[PDB]
């Protein structure tokens, strides 16, 4: 269990990354672009 | 939105059912008999738009439209302590006090006869309401209003709403006692036959299981007409105890059906209650799991539905939805499925699609529960296919001897011959055969 | 507002709300949104909820899983292949696109980061189209009704329909009992018990940073190829019920 | 030792993408002042 829960906790963290990355991405695209 | 169904009640049964039902939906949504929404209930959770239609007088008022050849029962609903809780308007008696006696195709006759001022309360009902989703047609199989009228009332709901789901509430007739109308073999394989054409789903209450039940697992020393109505009435406040309080899943009346009939003509539905016990049984710090309620539910003592325990015919659940009133845990729910499918608590038909869900959902805060956990049980089951085939066995018995044919003759529906009643049985044995398949791999 | 319990509400938000959410990005007109939804707050018992303004209404510029496969299936492949797609241009209805985002005062609840309300305007689009997918599922199992009086053994299309929803429904059913009872059920009183344990800034924080996080990896939808797995598995049922919805409309205006 | 590589991947993977919306999130704050 603790495994699975390394890798969900990793997974949404990752996720949490991903969404702020691609929400800076985005404003970036938007406002430079 | 709210989605009001109008309640349909046809024949002595049918009316008790249907009153027991509207007192039910007023107790669990807090509304008085009056109408005037009880005290509690003012900041009641229950979806009253939803379950019940807003009168002029803001009275919880379901939709209910009590059409009945006989006035006994028309006039104890008119008696009952709810008359002021339902709109009068919806409410059509006929003069003729004489009912269809017993007769399915006399009971269709009435029902197309009373077919303007029924049709005007189902049409009244629906103007009323301000998303109507079909009608629910609580009757008797065996009686002739009940069976016959149901008929009517099923092929009536259906033609001015053929988009709006069609459920009836039909009492079965007792396939292992003798029932007193000779007749009744015929009314019953017409009340079957608009269960499977006119109707879009027929839940079987028969009374034969009503008094076994309520006697073997309620204690209940033969239950009574007006034991199987209150029986009806709170299993119908438990099911529509999540349409008054709104939850998660399984929030209208098609959802249920679809989750309920993977098969859209093999929709009748036997009845079950769990835990099938007297108020008067208190478990005694009995922590019911969801686990140990599927168990009960599965046990024959908690159905409420008279299916033959034909070695025949494979009895398998097509889908099982587990309507569970009080406070359960969605953990507990979870756990339940997986034992239950583990130690085949339930067993599901081999040609249907495999649905067992468990879904956390509220009762009516105006409806107190005493049970932790209260468990009311709508499974498609092959022993429905067992029932009905004892029902089409009795029909055949009547039109072949012509027990109370003079009665069943002297209708236009078989004026001349059985045919009303032969059709009647063909459509039992062919949902009966096709029940059997869902259980068996073939029927798909 | 995205946190369920507003079980009328919820009858009444994709009953109503979802009119032009297949129409394009900006064809969809707002006005009639908000006014559904001022009617589906006001017009029955759901006044208990206290923070329906908090409820507004968002739109993502992506779906609520372009985005998500633009990001979280980002990094190996599509970071740079489709992880800035724009949805405009594109084939992005109002209902992939539309989401809602909420926002706090600095002198009380300075928390509201634009990140936190970006990530809770995704789970709140992701809940409700489950919901209004989940009322669309039950309103096509009804299909089978206007020949319900029709022998379903002639009904190769309707038949076929109603054999193919047999399996639907269940999957729907199943799915929404098992997820509002696994997360919502646990999540609710674990917020609650996280944030009476909170007791300084960094204990709410961590509180609040549990039932975001760990509700963002209840769903299994941070994975780069499980989302699309999942997109496949689920326009697949839809489309199903589309096609047998088009063929069966011929009983509704060809017959 | 597959829970020590699937924590160093974790990490990695975590700080690259942190150090991602580091560079964003600088490189927005700046455009938003």
């Amino acid at each position: 269990k603790d495994f699975e829960n390394q890798i969900t906790e990793l997974k949404k963290e990752n996720f949490n990354l991903k969404l702020r990355i691609y929400f800076l991405e985005e404003r970036m695209q938007q406002e430079f672009h | 939105m709210p989605r009001e169904i109008i309640t349909l009640q046809l024949g002595q049964c049918g009316n008790q059912i249907g009153f027991e039902f509207w007192k039910q939906l007023c107790a669990e949504h807090g509304i008085s008999p009056e109408g005037i929404v009880e005290e509690f209930a003012t900041e009641g959770t229950d979806r009253k738009d939803v379950f019940f239609y807003q009168a002029d007088d803001e009275h919880y008022i379901p939709r209910a439209v009590l059409l009945d050849l006989e006035p006994r029962v028309i006039h104890s609903i008119l008696n009952s302590p709810y008359a002021k809780l339902y709109n009068p308007e919806n409410i059509y008696l006929s003069e003729h006090g004489g009912g269809a006696g017993n007769n399915w195709a006399s009971g269709f006759s009435q029902g197309e006869k009373i077919h303007e001022d029924i049709f005007d309360i189902i049409d009244r009902e629906a103007d009323g309401s301000d998303s109507l989703e079909g009608f629910v047609l609580c009757h008797s199989i065996a009686g002739g209003t009940g069976s016959g009228l149901g008929s009517y009332l099923l092929e009536r709901l259906n033609d001015r709403y053929p988009k709006k789901l069609v459920q009836t509430y039909s009492v079965f007739p007792n396939q292992d006692e003798m029932s007193d109308v000779v007749v009744q073999p015929y009314n019953s394989l017409l009340t079957l036959k608009r269960l499977t054409q006119n109707a879009d789903c027929v839940v079987v209450l028969d009374n034969t299981a009503l008094n076994r039940i309520a006697t073997d697992r309620l204690h209940i020393q033969n239950p009574s007409f007006s034991q199987i109505n209150q029986l009806v009435s709170t299993i119908m406040s438990a099911s529509t105890t999540t349409l008054r309080y709104p939850g998660y899943m399984n929030n209208d009346l098609i959802g249920l059906i679809a989750s309920l009939i993977p098969t859209p003509r093999l929709h009748f539905l036997m009845t079950g209650y769990t835990p099938l016990t007297t108020d008067q049984s208190v478990a005694s710090v009995r922590k019911t799991t969801v686990l140990d309620v599927m168990r009960r539910l599965l046990q024959p003592k908690n159905v409420m539905v008279s299916t033959g325990r034909d070695r025949q015919t494979n009895h398998c659940y097509i889908a099982i939805l587990n309507i569970i009133q009080g406070e359960v845990d969605p953990t507990q729910v979870h756990k339940s499925l997986q034992r239950i499918r583990e130690r085949k608590l339930a067993n599901f038909i081999p040609w249907g699609p495999a649905s067992i869900q468990v879904a956390l959902s509220r009762k009516s805060p105006y409806l107190p529960s005493a049970h932790r956990v209260s468990g009311l049980m709508m499974a498609n089951h092959t022993s429905i296919s067992s029932l009905f085939e004892s029902s089409c066995q009795q029909y055949d018995k009547l039109r072949k001897r012509e027990a109370f044919l003079e009665q069943f003759r002297k209708e236009d529906i078989f004026k001349e011959n059985f045919d009303e009643l032969d059709r009647s049985r063909e459509v039992v044995q062919e949902l009966i055969d096709e029940y059997h398949a869902a259980t068996r791999p073939d029927y798909i | 507002y995205f946190l369920m319990d507003q079980g009328d509400f919820f009858v009444h938000f994709m009953d109503l709300t979802e009119e032009e959410l297949k129409k394009p990005v900006d064809d969809i007109t707002p006005t009639r949104l908000e006014a559904l939804l001022e009617l589906a707050l006001r017009m029955s018992t759901a006044n208990t909820d206290p923070f329906k303004d908090d409820l507004k209404i968002d739109l993502m510029p992506h779906d609520l899983i372009t985005q998500l496969l633009r990001v979280l299936a980002i990094e190996t492949q599509q970071e740079k292949a489709m992880v800035h797609a724009d949805p405009t241009e594109l084939t992005l209805s109002g209902l992939e696109a539309f989401s809602f985002d909420y926002v706090v005062t600095w002198p009380l609840s300075l928390i509201i980061n634009r990140k936190a309300l970006t990530r809770y305007q995704m789970l709140f689009r992701h809940m409700f189209y489950c919901k209004h997918v989940e009322r669309q599922l039950c309103s096509v199992w009804i299909s089978n009704k206007a020949a319900k009086r029709f022998s379903l053994h002639s009904a190769k299309w309707f038949a076929g329909a109603f054999t193919l929803r047999q399996r639907m429904l269940n999957f729907v059913q199943n799915i929404q009992s098992y997820m509002m009872f696994e997360v919502m059920e646990p999540t609710w009183h674990v917020l609650e018990q996280n944030l009476r344990s909170a007791s300084n800034i960094d204990d709410v924080l961590g509180h609040h940073a549990s039932f975001l996080d760990n509700c963002l990896k209840d769903c299994m939808l941070t994975n780069p190829e499980l989302l699309r797995v999942f997109s496949k598995l689920m326009s697949v049922c839809v489309m199903f019920t589309n096609c047998l919805q088009r063929f069966t409309q011929s009983m509704k205006l060809d017959s």
